[PDB]
RNA sequence: GUAGUCAUAUGCUUGUCUCAAAGAUUAAGCCAUGCAUGUCUAAGUAUAAGCAAUUUAUACAGUGAAACUGCGAAUGGCUCAUUAAAUCAGUUAUCGUUUAUUUGAUAGUUCCUUUACUACAUGGUAUAACUGUGGUAAUUCUAGAGCUAAUACAUGCUUAAAAUCUCGACCCUUUGGAAGAGAGUAUUUAUUAGAUGAUGAUUCAUAAUAACUUUUCGAAUCGCAUGGCCUUGUGCUGGCGAUGGUUCAUUCAAAUUUCUGCCCUAUCAACUUUCGAUGGUAGGAUAGUGGCCUACCAUGGUUUCAACGGGUAACGGGAAUAAGGGUUCGAUUCCGGAGAGGGAGCCUGAGAAACGGCUACCA
């Protein structure tokens, strides 16, 4: 019965506070549930694990404890696929989260980028693989095809920081979910502000 | 590079927008959230401006304002976005048919926006739990001066 | 507390049913319904203690259950002891074709109006909320807890609509402004009617209202008390206690005792 | 109609015209019933059932009856 | 050890005292269900296969297949169990039961006939028991009588099976089950109903 | 002084009439003896006379045995023992939280396999109950044999083609004809709505939106009402309810929650910070708010209006008349937290800090 009540606190002036009440079982308190990654199943065989919770009004609950594969978005384009996730880096919480690849809803980590990679192609003529054959169009220019050049014309300046990520393979973004809440994994692709940013937590960590 | 990071680690806002504002390269992109409790209240110029990421303002945030509200003496200005008001009521009695001095001490929260200053009238609103104590945040800053004591300070305000 | 409350004490159960304080212990608790517990008169009173046709309490069990159906609300057939009837309500009376208005006196006790198959027909609704919901839909609702698709969209929250049961249709509406007849369903003035002065919101959370009446008395009550029996001076129903204004013990009096 | 008078009085305002008869202490025997089958499987359960003191409300109806048809006059 | 052994097949229940004990030797340090070569019983038994069906203690103690012991041990019993009545989910209880592994402390093993072999029992292969009920569900109907699925059921309502018997009253009546699943015109109505 | 004591004091003991009080008061001394929350049909399960009691529905009458059910059995009721604590009072909506109960509502986009969709003349199971075979100092015991249900498991194409959604030309006037216009949700994010509901209020909705979710959704109901429709078997006709689901708010709630108020005490001065004393923050729990914690740091701030703090066994406190007066109430606490050997863990679930569910441990 690990409670949550405010009881066994110190009022304000921090003079013990009184009891009359035993645990009351609405303070319910679950045990922590603390999400790996299966981007190593050396050991874990079963990739994804996720057990469901019976929760008050009757709901059900699932619990992400062991995982491997989330949904993420690019901000910028609006597209969002689900992708394997690679390495967590940088938990801000603790060092020891990342230290046990653990997955906190704002947990920044790496991503596949072939599904990006794969769309980014479709739609706009441009593979992001190595940088010499940048472009892949087609033999005629007079129908349809036309319009991946309008797209690309688009002053596609994706910052020097996006196109290198693709490239290496590995792609940055942070988590927006929680996995001990809904058992899912999702997250958004990093970008402008942040990117710049917890890169030089990155940068700075290392050196 | 400073609002921004300054030891903590990140600070956004809940209108996600940011990075996929390089998508509108022409009108304005630099949005902020932007909000208005109403309840016969400005919004502070400051807040707009600002580069402040505190979920905890009233006009920065998901953060509603609702039934009481009040206004009250400054005490102190430490604590982080924090601030201790005094309320000064007479209390009744009934036998002796007279009153005694009182005190009520209040845990406020201040969106970085307004500036403090101690011993100062303040108003707060009634925002939900933020914290053990909090449980009001400032909506309105008035500035006044006391020379010295601030608890020496009692006024029927 | 060990979980949700589930009887009633003698004692405890409301004014407004005019009970018997010597009775017995406990009183039928309202079934959770369309009206709250306290605005409302469970069925087993209704038959029993009002209109008398039930007697001992087997007496409900009885006609409620009876494979006959004597009980109409609004239309419709019940055959529970404490179905909740509410502020403007129709009861029928089956084997009798007996038709009421659920009503509060103008000394808040609940009382039977009698009516002609004519208003039985149509029952006074006040709108709780509206806003728009599923697919572009426009829906709205009813103290009645009645829950509307597709009304008439010069409908502000506040209003009172006439409602045609037989066609369970609307008809001439009318919200509560400036000079409109109206009945107050709860407070310190519950059964008063009269017509609305002015309504100053005060935002802060609770807005108020003014109203005059027959000898032009001040009345003071919070909207969320205000039903609009009406709009401009003309009423919609018949009232109880003639009129909806009650007099002063002193008019009280002078007029059945002439002092 | 006493067709409807003997539907809705009441089972002791029957036995008060002598129409339904008596009135046999059910409470000790019954909670003692209660004792033995709460202790037991269906098999004998059913068996105790068949023993239990009288005065069914099948009963009830079937004398209740009885008077419907026998009787007519005035 | 005393053996309630019965018989699949026919539905043959017996009980066997075995005293002596140079043969029961053989059940010791065995586990629940285990094959028997019931051939250290020369006797009667000459070529049998049992399965060890269940245990009994000098103290009603029953066995739990699993609960590898030969013992008892005390476990919390949730629905889902043996040796545990329900009454209001989770009425977990600290019963005590008797261990997987057979011992000497075992006073009734249960045994299940696989194979019998040329020997004959006479509680055994005596045995004729005329399994009262018959097919209820439509389908199940159907499935021993033949009838292909297209098959109307006015054809299973006359193909069901009725029973006649004398009462301890010197009645004589006939019985018959209702068929829960039968296709009427009823079901079919309420679905065109529904989707009406 | 006085006697009386209208002092008792208890100390002596007698027609007809009743609004009618009596181990909380000691210890919050517990289970002698007596004792004990289960249950019903329009309604879900009963034998073609081995529940079977008739009696002759008759292919499933009642009729019920028993079971299955499916329900409540988190209700109280006694218990301050605590508790100087918001307990509690007001005094908070809860943009911060959960919600049976009750209604109201209510749900076309599930294929589209590249319709032997099989073909829904609505699936599969599984089981009891049940007959039996038993065991044992002996169980709410239980064994092994068989049974059968089913409103329970477990399902499950929704065709009859080109499904059904969603433009609409167009006339063709209505029957509209409409061409040919185009095509569901619990669970995820991620954007966009939202200019064109709402708030002070919104990143609000309820929108979408994709994705992508071991994830849903979705009446293999029963009940009478089967006589109208055409067909003539037909197709219906389902009527109407019972029996569901759906989400919303529908009371159900709680659950917070401001905003006034316990005894004294300054001979309380000071207090509170190792992880919380504060802020603020990352997460994580939490069902879901919260230092509640993980961190991570902010130094906080409380306070003579005595704060830290101390001390008051403290469980704890609604009606109305009323020139004046007359009077009186709710009824031995309206109110309202903490115990049901010790401890532990666990239990139900809409819904328990489950007393009176466990266990297991102790006793």
């Amino acid at each position: 019965g690990i409670s949550r009540d405010s009881k066994h606190k110190r009022r304000a002036t921090g003079g013990r506070m009184p009891v009359h009440r035993k645990k009351r079982a609405f303070e319910k308190g679950r045990p922590i549930s603390m999400t790996k990654l299966t981007t190593q199943s050396t050991t874990i065989t079963e990739k994804r694990r996720i057990r469901p919770v019976r929760v008050r009004g009757g709901h059900l609950k699932f619990r992400a404890l062991r995982l491997c594969e989330g949904n993420f978005s690019w901000g910028s384009e609006n597209i969002t696929r689900k992708t394997k996730i690679l390495d967590v880096k940088y938990n801000a919480t603790n060092n020891e989260l990342v230290r046990t690849k653990t997955l906190v809803k704002n947990s920044i980590v790496e991503i596949d980028s072939t599904p990006f990679r794969e769309w980014y192609k479709l739609h706009y003529g441009i593979d992001l693989g190595l940088k010499k054959d940048r472009t892949v169009l087609g033999n005629k220019e007079k129908s349809r095809h036309v319009q991946k050049r309008v797209k690309r014309t688009k002053a596609q300046a994706l910052e020097k920081n996006i196109e290198e990520q693709f490239v290496s393979q590995r792609i940055l973004a942070c988590i927006t979910s929680r996995p001990g809440q809904s058992g899912r994994a999702d997250g958004y692709i990093l970008e402008g502000k942040e990117l710049e940013f917890y890169i030089r937590k990155l940068q700075s960590k290392k050196k | 590079m400073d609002t921004q990071i300054q030891r903590a680690y990140q600070k956004q806002d809940g209108v996600f927008l940011n990075s996929k504002k390089l998508l509108a390269k022409k009108t304005s992109a630099g949005v902020r959230y932007y909000k208005n409790i109403g309840l016969g209240f400005k919004t502070p110029k400051e807040a707009i401006e600002g580069t402040y990421v505190d979920k905890k303002c009233p006009f920065t945030s998901n953060l509603s304002i609702r039934g009481k509200i009040i206004k009250g003496l400054v005490i102190s200005t430490k604590m982080n976005r924090t601030v201790i008001i005094r309320r000064d009521y007479l209390h009744y009695v009934r036998k002796y048919n007279r009153y005694e001095k009182r005190h009520r001490n209040i845990p406020v929260h201040i969106s970085p926006c307004f500036s403090v200053k101690e011993g100062d009238i303040l108003v707060a609103g009634q925002c939900r739990p933020i914290s053990k104590t909090v449980r009001f945040n400032a909506l309105q800053v008035v500035p006044n001066e006391i020379i010295g004591s601030v608890r020496k300070q009692f006024l029927l305000f | 507390a060990r979980g949700p409350k589930k009887h009633l004490k003698r004692i405890n159960a409301p004014k407004s049913w005019m009970l018997n304080k010597l009775g017995g212990i406990w009183a039928t608790r309202p079934s959770q319904g369309p009206h709250k517990l306290r605005e409302s008169l469970p069925l087993s009173v209704l038959l029993k203690e009002r209109l008398n046709y039930a007697l001992n309490g087997r007496d409900v069990t009885l006609i409620l259950n009876d494979k006959e159906q004597n009980v109409f609300v609004d239309g419709k057939v019940r055959r529970d002891k404490g179905y909740p009837t509410g502020l403007m309500d129709v009861v029928r009376i089956e084997k009798t074709d007996q038709s009421f208005r659920i009503l509060y006196d103008t000394k808040g006790r609940f009382v039977l109006k009698s009516l002609s198959k004519e208003e039985a027909k149509y029952k006074l609704l006040k709108v709780t909320a509206k806003a728009i919901g599923p697919n572009q839909i426009p829906y709205i609702v009813t103290h009645d807890s009645r829950t509307i698709r597709f009304p008439n969209p010069e409908i502000k929250i506040g209003d009172t609509l006439k409602y045609d049961l037989v066609n369970n249709k609307i008809e001439n509406f009318a919200h509560l402004e400036s000079g409109n007849v109206c009945y107050i369903q709860q407070g310190n003035n519950i059964g008063r009617v009269g017509i609305i002065q002015h309504i100053e919101k005060h935002q802060g959370s609770f807005d108020i209202c003014h109203v005059k009446d027959a000898k032009g008395n001040a009345f003071a009550t919070r909207l969320g008390n205000i039903f609009v029996l009406g709009q401009g001076k003309k009423s919609w129903i018949e009232l109880p206690s003639g009129d909806g204004v009650r007099e002063t013990i002193l008019e009280e009096r002078k007029r059945k005792f002439s002092y | 109609n006493q067709q409807y008078l003997l539907k809705y009085e009441p089972n002791y305002r029957l036995r008060k015209v002598k129409i339904l008869g008596e009135k046999p202490n059910t409470r000790r025997s019954f909670k003692e019933l209660k004792r033995k089958i709460k202790r037991t499987s269906g098999k004998a359960i059913t068996k105790l059932l068949s023993e239990k003191k009288g005065d069914t409300w099948a009963s009830v109806q079937s004398k209740k009856s009885d008077h419907l048809k026998n009787f007519v006059a005035k | 050890m005393k053996f309630n052994i019965s018989y699949p097949l026919t539905g043959a229940q017996k009980c066997i005292e075995i005293d002596d004990d140079k043969k029961c030797n053989i059940f010791m340090d065995k586990k629940m269900g285990q094959e028997v070569e019931g051939d250290t019983l020369g006797d009667e038994f000459k070529g049998y296969v049992f399965k060890i069906a269940g245990g009994n203690d000098k103290d009603g103690f029953p066995m739990k297949q699993g609960v590898m012991v030969r013992g008892r041990v005390r476990l919390l019993l949730s629905e889902g169990h043996s040796c545990f009545t329900s009454r209001r989910s989770g009425f977990r209880k600290r019963k005590s039961v008797r261990g997987c592994i057979v011992g000497p402390d075992m006073r009734v093993l249960a045994l299940q006939i696989v194979k019998k072999g040329v020997a004959e029992i006479d509680g055994l292969t005596t045995v004729t028991l005329p399994r009262k009920l018959g097919p209820k569900r439509a389908n199940n109907i159907k499935k021993l009588f033949g009838l292909k699925k297209e098959d109307d059921p006015i054809l299973i309502k006359k193909s069901v099976i009725r029973r006649t018997f004398k009462t301890a009253k010197g009645k004589d009546r006939t019985k018959c089950p209702k068929i829960q699943r039968l296709i009427t015109p009823e079901r079919i109505l309420r679905k065109k109903v529904y989707k009406a």
